[PDB]
């Protein structure tokens, strides 16, 4: 059973312009079922019962 | 009234001061620092009030953040302050307005 | 009988906002005996006049055991406008309505993360799954 | 030398204290991979 639980992350040095943008174009990719799409042709095919 | 109550009340620094000696403000500067509540319970009478803030002020126990609250006769007077109370004192003293 | 329903003195004084959520923040009515909250719980207020209610569970022993380590003061008090927000013409009205109104600074409950809210206020890291 | 950590890295305590991450992309966990043993099967002869 899962016992330490903690996602993934895109991390950035301290202090990016960027820190911002990034961190809402990826809440983005939640809700329009992209991630959900990506998760369908790369990590959930099944090969074995 | 600690025993008999389902709200929680939180006990510490039961220590007493022996005021009575010459030179104790050395060992009431110890005592005064022992003390780590926002609320400190304080049974004097009026001439001996004075006393202890006059050490209370020294270390900055006295101002926002911190209560103190002491018995009717340590105000003595309803007008008469001699101010040497801290700022905020709240206390409890008999009806003589009504 | 006190005149003073809040006492009237006073960063580490922070309002907090907080909803009733079944498995989350369960609002108990105040013991009649004693009229005060008892063990377990922080006390939380109410609008309509006031009324002291008692508030516990997963969401609030968070509080609890956050404030220990970060060392600050808050006190909890009900919204009574709305349910978690909803942008209606250029108003929001709830637990995110309050805290860009500048009257909450904080909203401890079951909120949601995304995109339309996160552009007004800045949620901490996620902690549970949803 | 990078400017950006594209790459399955989870977020702790340790490393936050340095550096800044995201909202995280994927929800996961710690579980144990064991070998998975013969199912095995018992039906040759019906005198069992
Ligand atoms: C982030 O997006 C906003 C939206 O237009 C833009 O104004 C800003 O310049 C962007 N910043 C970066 C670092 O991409």
């Amino acid at each position: 059973e899962l016992f330490f639980r903690s996602g993934f992350g895109i991390g950035m040095r301290k202090d990016s312009p960027w820190k911002q943008n990034v961190s809402l174009s990826i809440l983005k990719s939640h809700e329009n079922g992209f991630m959900e799409d990506l998760d369908k042709t790369w990590v959930r095919y099944q090969e074995c019962d | 009234t600690i025993e008999n109550s389902f709200v929680g009340w939180e006990l510490e620094e039961v220590l007493l001061l022996d005021m009575s000696l010459d030179d104790g403000d050395s060992k009431i500067q110890n005592q005064l620092k022992k003390l780590q509540s926002p609320i400190i319970l304080l049974y004097c009478t009026k001439e001996e009030a004075t006393y202890i803030f006059e050490v209370a002020n020294s270390v900055g126990l006295t101002g926002y953040g911190y209560t103190w609250i002491v018995p009717s006769l340590v105000a003595g007077d309803t007008d008469t302050v001699p101010a040497e109370f801290p700022t905020g004192l709240i206390s409890v003293s008999y009806d003589e307005w009504d | 009988q006190m005149k003073y329903y809040v006492w009237p003195r006073m960063d580490d004084h922070l309002s907090i906002v907080t909803l009733e959520e079944a498995p989350f923040v369960i609002v108990e009515s105040v013991d009649p005996l004693s009229g005060t909250c008892m063990r377990n719980t922080v006390p939380c207020q109410k609008r309509i006049g006031y009324i002291k209610k008692c508030c516990k569970g997963f969401c609030i022993d968070i509080l609890k055991k956050i404030s220990k380590s970060v060392k600050f003061t808050y006190d909890l008090y009900l919204v009574t406008n709305g349910k978690h927000g909803k942008k209606i013409n250029g108003t929001w009205n709830g637990m995110i309505g309050e805290v860009v109104m500048k009257r909450a600074y904080m909203a401890v409950g079951s909120l949601t993360i995304n995109e339309e809210r996160s552009e007004v206020v800045d949620f901490s890291v996620p902690f549970i799954e949803t | 030398q990078a400017d950006m950590i594209v790459a399955p890295l989870t977020i702790n305590n340790e490393r936050a204290q340095y550096i800044e991450f995201s909202k995280p992309f994927k929800y996961q966990g710690l579980t144990i991979l064991v070998k998975k043993e013969i199912p095995r099967s018992t039906l040759d002869s019906f005198m069992q």
